């Protein structure tokens, strides 16, 4: 398909309360112009509708906490959670708006409560 | 307040058709581009195509384009999408929503329905 | 001036300030 491809990394990811966690997005060609980024941020809460974060790859949409960042520029962007909070768990995906509507395929955030087994023997 | 309601979605059989509306309120309409996205359970969003409600420009992506008709109810500030000749592959929450341009000149979907979900069983 | 889409629409507008 001649779609502007975002692909997003990692797929899923678990961290706990006060972490910071990045998730990437890539683009398989620019979605700047004129000195804009043309990339969107969304939050989707199970069963929810999706919800803008950031707007034109760095600018936070009215409402949304500062511990979420968005930067990058071109193919190549990313989304910023300083210090986590339980709310904040949810399917986060990329979108871009220069050329139609294309999505990137979301990575799932989840909270991590307690540790990973140790599967010694 | 702005709102978008989904309704008419259900289990259907491959080869079958299905009507779903989209109910815009708390805003008139026919300024604003309004959109059909829809979302392969656990899996990524796809955008169907959308509509000017004031002039009817209708564009839908070329992979519905032979099955997936846009259209409004002006007097019922309504946008529908009609789904022909369903296939598993359309089993998905399907969701209306709209574009909305801030004073720095970006646009973006802003409000969302709740989502219809639509199931094609064997 | 000849659009029909909203992605022309916003690009020209973008594009204009």
């Amino acid at each position: 398909s001649g779609d502007i491809q975002l692909t997003q990394s990692p797929s899923s990811l678990s961290a706990s309360v006060g972490d910071r966690v990045t998730i990437t997005c890539r683009a398989s060609e620019s979605v700047d112009y004129y000195g804009s980024s043309l990339l969107q941020w969304y939050q989707q809460k199970p069963g929810k509708a999706p919800k803008l974060l950031i707007y034109a790859a760095s600018k936070l949409a009215s409402g949304v906490p500062s511990r979420f960042s968005g930067s990058g520029s071109g193919t190549d962007f990313t989304l910023t959670i300083s210090s986590l909070q339980p709310e904040d768990f949810a399917t986060y995906y990329c979108q871009q708006t220069r050329k139609a509507y294309t999505f990137g395929q979301g990575t799932k955030l989840e909270i991590k409560t307690g540790s990973e087994n140790l599967y010694f023997q | 307040e702005v709102q978008l309601v989904e309704s008419g979605g259900g289990l259907v059989q491959p080869g079958g058709s299905l009507r779903l509306s989209c109910a815009a309120s708390g805003f008139t309409f026919s300024s604003y581009w309004m959109h059909w996205v829809r979302q392969a359970p656990g899996k990524g969003l796809e955008w169907i195509g959308e509509i000017k409600p004031s002039n009817e420009l209708t564009n839908v992506h070329e992979k519905f384009k032979d099955r997936f008709t846009i259209s409004v109810d002006k007097a019922k500030n309504s946008a529908y999408l009609q789904m022909n000749s369903l296939r598993a592959e359309d089993t998905a929450v399907y969701y209306c929503t709209r574009t909305i341009t801030t004073t720095e000149g970006y646009w973006f979907f802003d409000v969302w329905g709740q989502g219809t979900l639509v199931t094609v069983s064997s | 001036g000849d659009c029909r889409s909203s992605t022309c629409e916003g690009l020209d507008l973008l594009r204009k300030i």
